[PDB]
């Protein structure tokens, strides 16, 4: 800009206003809108890199808040209050975000509580895609799993399948892949296992062939199974219960491999008499592991 | 275009990404520890990264004179000058359509 | 290139005017003569030039005041306009002040006078440089013309044909004239030390040597001839 | 590249005036000027080199007044930032006789602005050269202007302009870090000479002279003056002190 | 090579200056080859020497 | 986006529906590391 | 292949190349305006852009104050911005003592706008870069914005840009006029008029604002003032909360 | 140099740009000395003099000083060179025959 | 003659009859969204030439993958528009010959 003045000085009050947290948490006993006033005067600053370090203190005492079964109440609003002002760039909020969900867990709250908490957190993130993406998948995998219990288990098929489709970020393969076959188990719930099917094609199948997703390539196949017996396809079937077993968890461990084997030749007969239905029966043949069974 | 598809522009490195590329390569060598340098290579003009992996290379032959085995702000600020005060007698810099 | 001569107005991709450094050309290529001075006198002593021996030389010294007074190196009909301009101011200052010309406020005008034909389209830069010396009320004073029209005060210069070797001169006996004061022998025998040595292929003559003098109890004065002959 | 200077005038398809922009490399090959903008003051100083030894010190000056109370300094062709302060003078003068005040800061601004400009849109005039720091003190307070030969000027808490612009304008932007508040200009005095003395790095083939000026309203009584004898000898020490 | 003889730089008059910037950018990232092993830069890649004939 | 993309998965760019492209100018004036950034592209895929 | 080097000789399409180049010289500062028309106010919002940290900022500015209901935005070059500055304050001092009254902004912008094709029509003066927009609300028309370029040729609007991202301005504002199907801006006090330019300029760019990077003039009615940074804050966090 | 192309000339290629300029006063005296140290040496010269003497003397010229003496001392028809013998041979090169042309001075 | 007789030319300025039915025919190959408006992109610029229609929609398919999307918006239409706009001087939007 051209003063280098509020740089220095909000540096040193969030120092300063940090060994004096004991002193503002006792009044917070005694007004805990008086002591929660004096952080927010700092996020007002238009500088980015001490409003990150003024934001800790801000997370310190929304603890008591969240604690409290009716003071959690003024957190939800709070947050609106934050986010719209600016976000004071993009960084500060972020991280608010990420340390938000982690307290939320902690504290134990009713199953109410957490979840008008993190529908209100989605409401502020709607239209925003910056880099809110990478907290946002997380934070609405706690509303799916507090409705499967809830006969709102179908209402949580509509909510989680749209979402990914908005959000990607620069999460980790292993989460994409997760969330994406947990969308595709409720839509099997639903009653829509066609749209099961493009959700499947959203992720390579050339990503499995590492072995850090070595287990997601076991459920992965195992949904495909499913979603094709429900059309009554058992040439698809068939096939895919022959990738579950060239996979290396399931062709080395004894016990593994056993239901596996059965159910691809069970499956292989009731297919469609095809010319992949003959080139397949007789690889089956040239197995050594099929003579156990009898 | 049609073959190609993009046509990028590198242009020179900006008042702020010219100590950036500075920053990289006073990782690799040796020096005093510095941090006044940014804002001498920042109000410094006529370069390009050829020329600022030059000024680390320049204030070495300052090191090897007085017989240092480190880069000063003496070695370093007194090469950014030499290799800067050869580029403003020729290297113009060409024109760019 | 050079297209960036051809024009006086256009600025050349360097930042120079070629034009005007051509002007501080045309200089070294005429008649050298040398300033000097201390702090009761100011002295100039100058080459003159003739064209064969039935031609008998040419002044490069014009008054221009009685107090004032100035030597010319570079183009003959770009010296007369500046000698004569100056005289006006000189003349003014008499007439609507009653003050002599201080050579510092004389400078300046000289340099605005040139500033005109550099900015204009038509004209030229002066093709002559002119070392002034006067002493008003503040003493003696050397001023350095330029084609610029640059006049920058010094205790001794030289411009013109093969100067350096003045210049050298005046450089090691920098000091010694500085301190004499009060005789005003010595500092014309010293300039006659300094032009000897900017000749290259000639010797001095009676009728080389022009002596031009002003100070605290001097009038100006022009010696030539048979004047510079005690001092020759 | 080719074509469009040897005019100035003439637009560029680029959309510029060639010719405007060999100024400002003449501008650079001139001396380095700096005015540093004070809380109560301004101040300037200038790096006079030395042709020879044989100059007489102290008595040359890039250093010119307008009026009573305006500064300015010029960098680029000495001759050149002389001709266009004796301009000024007599507009000064003019604004003065006719409204029986001194000029303002941003008054003067305007007016040397338009006589820069007039150059550039003519066809038998060369454009300036020079740039100009100037500035002063008014009723609303102390003002630094930097006037560049293009006839762009703005506002500067601090401004640098030739050889040493590239030491300068980083020692001022140290300035403005380590003082927002706007340093005194006695202590602006003694900072005005390191910043000189490091510009003069850019240039050290020859040997130079400091010359310090200044315009303060409470320590010069709103006009300008020459800063010699015992302030100027302190500077001298303090760049000296630092540099070895 | 047709094993040109050395005439030494004492032979070139004058024009220490020059002699001593143009010895940094050949001679000595040869020989003091252990100086760019412990500082770690990059060598020149040539010097210019450019003046009038 | 033009080189890196379509070279590691051409598959998402049938989607979107346009012709994979190819081509990227580098230009600008020399010591800018236009060489550099190929030897950096070269070093990192790591392809032939 | 001539035909740059003139002012007056034409190419043979026609046109003059060297006066184009004058309309590809306002990206020179690299800054967008907006004005647009409210229903009792103009208002005109303009990047300030200060790049250095040397420059005081308050001094920085493209908004001129012409005279009493009368401002000017420009957009391009400072030189020439100052020049077109002084003729139109020039000229409205001229007007009001020989005609009597104040000066319109169609009046001002007529008269600028035939000294720029005298400009054009000698070859003894060149064409200034700068656009010039001038900004008031009318004593009998009313909301008037006059977009004077640098050809000389004039055209009212409802709502006009102007800069290097213009285009991404243009698109937002057709679709917002489209929609509407009214030539102004219906709330009805300036402090909201002037929060609805700022909100269509950080969606066009997909910047955010800050006190220092923007400029705005505002020409209410029978006065015209121009907004301090901190007057400018007020509206940036109105326009954050809703 | 001025004629070189700006990607020929810039580091990565050629790193260090050293610039050899007309020799000084004193250099050019050096250089009078290393010729004559190969051929006859009075003690009548004095080459500070003869440096002082040479104004726009490039190195190659001051070859042409000391060749240039040892043509006048043959001319003569010595077997010796004299100092007067160098000041003529100043006179065979400055670029000028010793004139200058002019219609002004 | 006896070789050629049809020298049949092809312009570089156009039409801008010509610009909207080339603009439709690629965007009737590839994916497009109600937000993508390709007859404001013809009067802005007025002499673009076929291949740069084809740089065009390749580039507005490289903005919709950097948000990682399936759908060609106005933004992206728009920024990738502004590469490759072409500084031709025998455009029309800053002519003053009407
Ligand atoms: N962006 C950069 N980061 C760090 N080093 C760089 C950078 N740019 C250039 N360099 C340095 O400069 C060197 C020279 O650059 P390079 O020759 O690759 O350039 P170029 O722009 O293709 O020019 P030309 O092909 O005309 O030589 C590199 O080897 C590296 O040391
Ligand atoms: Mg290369």
């Amino acid at each position: 800009m051209s003063r280098d003045a509020p740089i220095k000085a909000d540096k040193d009050y969030s120092q300063i206003l940090k060994e004096e947290f004991p002193k503002i948490d006792s009044l917070a006993q005694n007004d805990c809108n008086s002591a929660l006033d004096q952080l927010l005067v700092l996020e007002k600053k238009t500088r980015q890199a001490s409003d990150l370090a003024s934001s800790k203190e801000v997370l310190a005492k929304i603890v008591d808040l969240l604690a409290s079964r009716n003071k959690w109440d003024d957190l939800n609003e709070q947050l609106t209050l934050l986010s719209k002002k600016h976000g004071q760039l993009k960084l500060s909020i972020q991280y608010m975000i990420q340390k938000v969900m982690e307290y939320l867990k902690s504290s134990k709250s009713l199953d109410l509580n957490t979840r008008i908490s993190v529908i209100e957190t989605i409401r502020v993130v709607t239209e925003n895609k910056i880099f809110v993406e990478v907290e946002r998948a997380r934070v609405t995998k706690d509303l799916v799993e507090i409705k499967k219990e809830e006969g709102k288990i179908d209402e949580a098929a509509d909510i989680l399948c749209e979402l990914q489709v908005e959000t990607y970020g620069s999460m980790e393969m292993s989460e994409k892949i997760q969330f994406i076959l947990e969308q595709m188990e409720l839509s099997i719930l639903k009653g829509d296992y066609s749209q099961a099917t493009v959700l499947s094609r959203k992720i390579l199948k050339k990503t499995f062939k590492n072995p850090k997703y070595e287990s997601l390539k076991l459920e992965y196949y195992n949904l495909l199974v499913k979603i094709s017996l429900h059309k009554r396809e058992y040439l698809e079937v068939a096939q895919y219960l022959q990738e579950i077993y060239q996979t290396d968890a399931i062709k080395s461990d004894e016990a593994k491999w056993k239901p596996v084997l059965s159910h691809i030749v069970y499956f292989l007969v009731l297919s469609p008499y095809g010319n992949l239905q003959n080139d397949l029966i007789h690889k089956i043949q040239n197995d050594n592991n099929l003579k156990k069974l009898e | 275009p049609g073959r190609l598809d993009r046509k990028v522009e590198i242009p020179l490195p900006n008042e702020a990404g010219r100590l950036e590329i500075f920053k990289i390569h006073t990782a690799k060598v040796k020096k005093t520890g510095e941090f006044d340098f940014e804002a001498a290579v920042k109000m410094s003009d006529g370069f390009n990264g050829a020329d600022i992996r030059n000024c680390a290379t320049e204030a070495g032959f300052f090191a090897i004179r007085d017989d240092r085995d480190h880069i000063n702000p003496d070695d370093l600020m007194k090469a950014v000058r030499k290799v800067a005060e050869v580029k403003k007698l020729e290297g113009t810099i060409e024109y760019q359509k | 290139r050079n297209n960036y001569d051809g024009d006086t107005v256009t600025f050349s991709p360097t930042g120079r005017l070629f034009q005007v450094e051509y002007a501080l050309e045309a200089i070294k290529q005429g008649s050298v003569t040398v300033g000097l001075r201390s702090n009761t006198h100011a002295v100039l002593v100058a080459l003159k030039r003739n064209a064969d021996e039935l031609s008998s030389y040419q002044k490069k010294i014009i008054k221009c005041d009685e107090h004032m007074g100035l030597s010319l190196a570079g183009l003959a009909p770009d010296a007369r306009v500046l000698s004569n301009y100056l005289r006006q101011q000189c003349n003014y200052s008499s007439l609507v002040f009653n003050r002599k010309l201080a050579v510092e406020r004389a400078g300046h005008l000289l340099c605005d006078k040139a500033q005109k034909n550099t900015q204009s389209y038509g004209g030229r830069p002066y093709g002559v440089g002119l070392l002034i010396i006067g002493y008003d009320k503040s003493g003696a004073h050397l001023l350095e013309f330029q084609p610029s029209g640059n006049v920058t005060e010094l205790y001794g210069t030289a411009i013109g044909a093969r100067s350096q070797g003045a210049k050298t001169y005046l450089e090691r006996t920098l000091d010694t004239f500085i301190k004499i004061d009060g005789n005003p022998d010595e500092l014309i025998k010293a300039g006659v030390e300094a032009i000897s040595q900017s000749l290259r292929d000639e010797s001095l003559t009676v009728d080389n040597l022009s002596i031009a003098i002003v100070g605290k109890d001097t009038p100006f004065t022009i010696y030539d001839g048979e004047a510079v002959a005690k001092y020759i | 590249g080719t074509g469009y200077d040897l005019s100035n005038s003439v637009f560029s398809p680029d959309g510029r005036n060639f010719q405007v922009e060999y100024a400002v490399k003449a501008v650079e090959n001139g001396t380095t000027s700096i005015g540093i903008k004070c809380n109560d003051g301004v101040v300037f100083a200038v790096e006079k080199l030395i042709t020879s030894k044989l100059l007489v010190p102290q008595k040359n000056v890039k250093i010119q007044v307008v009026d009573r109370h305006i500064g300015c300094v010029y960098s680029g062709l000495i001759p050149d930032g002389r001709h266009l302060v004796n301009r000024g003078r007599e507009e000064a003068a003019s604004f003065k006789k006719l409204y029986k005040t001194p000029i303002p800061i941003p008054a003067f601004a305007d007016r040397l602005g338009q006589y820069v400009q007039a150059h550039t849109l003519y066809n038998s005039v060369r454009p300036f050269g020079v740039s100009t720091i100037f500035g002063g003190v008014d009723k609303n307070g102390a003002h630094l202007y930097m006037l560049e030969p293009s006839g762009s000027y703005w506002g500067y808490k601090g401004a640098a302009t030739g050889k040493g612009r590239q030491s300068a304008k980083a020692e001022l932007e140290k300035l403005v870090d380590h003082h927002p508040e706007g340093l005194s200009a006695r202590e602006a005095v003694k900072q005005a000479a390191k910043i000189i003395y490091l510009a003069h790095e850019d240039n050290k083939e020859k040997d130079f002279e400091l010359e310090i000026s200044w315009c303060s309203l409470s320590e010069t009584n709103g006009l300008h003056k020459f800063v010699k004898g015992d302030l100027l000898q302190e500077a001298i020490d303090f760049a000296q002190k630092e540099i070895n | 090579v047709d094993e040109k003889p050395t005439e030494t730089y004492s032979d070139v008059g004058g024009l220490d200056k020059q002699i001593e910037e143009l010895v940094e950018a050949i001679v000595l990232p040869m020989k003091r080859a252990d100086k760019f092993k412990d500082m770690g830069i990059r060598a020149p890649k040539g010097a210019l020497m450019y003046g009038p004939p | 986006e033009v080189i890196e993309l379509p070279l590691k998965n051409p598959e998402i760019f049938q989607r979107v529906g346009i012709k994979p492209p190819k081509g990227v100018l580098l230009y600008g004036p020399p010591g800018t590391g236009k060489t550099l950034l190929a030897k950096a592209v070269a070093a990192t895929i790591g392809a032939n | 292949a001539g035909y740059d080097r003139h002012i007056t000789i034409f190419s043979p399409e026609g046109r003059l190349y060297q006066v184009e180049y004058a309309f590809k010289a306002t990206n020179q500062t690299n800054i967008n305006s907006l004005a647009v028309r409210g229903k009792d106010c103009t208002v005109v919002i303009s990047q300030k852009k200060v790049p250095d940290k040397l420059l005081d900022p308050t001094t920085v500015s493209y908004i001129f104050c012409i005279s009493r209901t009368i401002g000017m935005v420009v957009n391009g070059p400072i030189p020439d911005a100052r020049n077109a500055a002084l003729r139109a304050k020039a000229e409205a001092a001229e007007f009001r003592y020989k005609y009597g009254y104040d000066m319109p902004c169609d009046v001002l912008a007529k008269r600028m706008a035939n000294l720029s094709q005298i400009y054009t029509q000698r070859a003894y003066m060149r064409p200034l870069g700068v656009i010039l927009t001038f900004v008031s609300v009318d004593e009998e028309l009313g909301p008037s914005i006059y977009k004077t370029d640098p050809a000389g040729y004039y055209v009212g609007y409802k709502a006009t840009a102007t800069g290097p991202k213009q285009q991404e301005i243009t698109t937002n504002l057709e679709n917002h006029f489209k929609k509407s199907k009214i030539d102004h801006i219906n709330e009805e006090s300036w402090e909201k008029v002037v929060e609805f330019a700022i909100t269509h300029m950080i969606d066009a760019l997909g910047t955010e604002f800050s006190k220092n990077d923007l400029e705005v003039g505002v020409a209410t009615k029978d006065k015209f003032f121009t907004l301090s940074a901190e007057n400018i804050e007020e509206r940036l966090v109105a326009i954050a909360e809703q | 140099v001025d004629v070189l192309d700006p990607a020929l000339l810039r580091s990565g290629r050629l790193d260090r740009k050293i610039e050899f300029p007309l020799p000084s006063e004193d250099s050019r005296a050096q250089i009078l000395q290393i010729h004559s140290r190969k051929m006859t040496t009075d003690d009548d010269i004095n080459w500070q003099e003869l440096a002082r003497s040479t104004d726009e003397f490039n190195g190659a010229q001051l070859k042409a000083v000391t060749v240039e003496a040892g043509m006048i001392a043959l001319r003569n028809g010595q077997s010796s060179v004299k100092h007067e013998d160098f000041v003529e041979g100043i006179s065979e090169v400055q670029a000028r025959k010793s004139k200058s042309v002019s219609f002004y001075a | 003659p006896g070789r050629l007789d049809r020298k049949i030319e092809f312009p570089s300025l156009r039409d801008r009859r010509e610009r909207r039915l080339i603009f439709g025919t690629i965007a009737s190959k590839m994916s497009l969204a109600p937000e993508a408006d390709l007859d404001s992109l013809i009067i802005r610029n007025d002499s673009l030439s076929g291949a740069v229609i084809a740089a065009i929609m390749q580039e507005a398919g490289l903005r919709a993958v950097r948000k990682n999307r399936y759908v060609i918006l106005q933004s992206d239409l728009e920024e990738a528009y502004a590469t490759q706009v072409k500084t031709d001087n025998t455009v029309d939007k800053f002519d003053f010959y009407k």
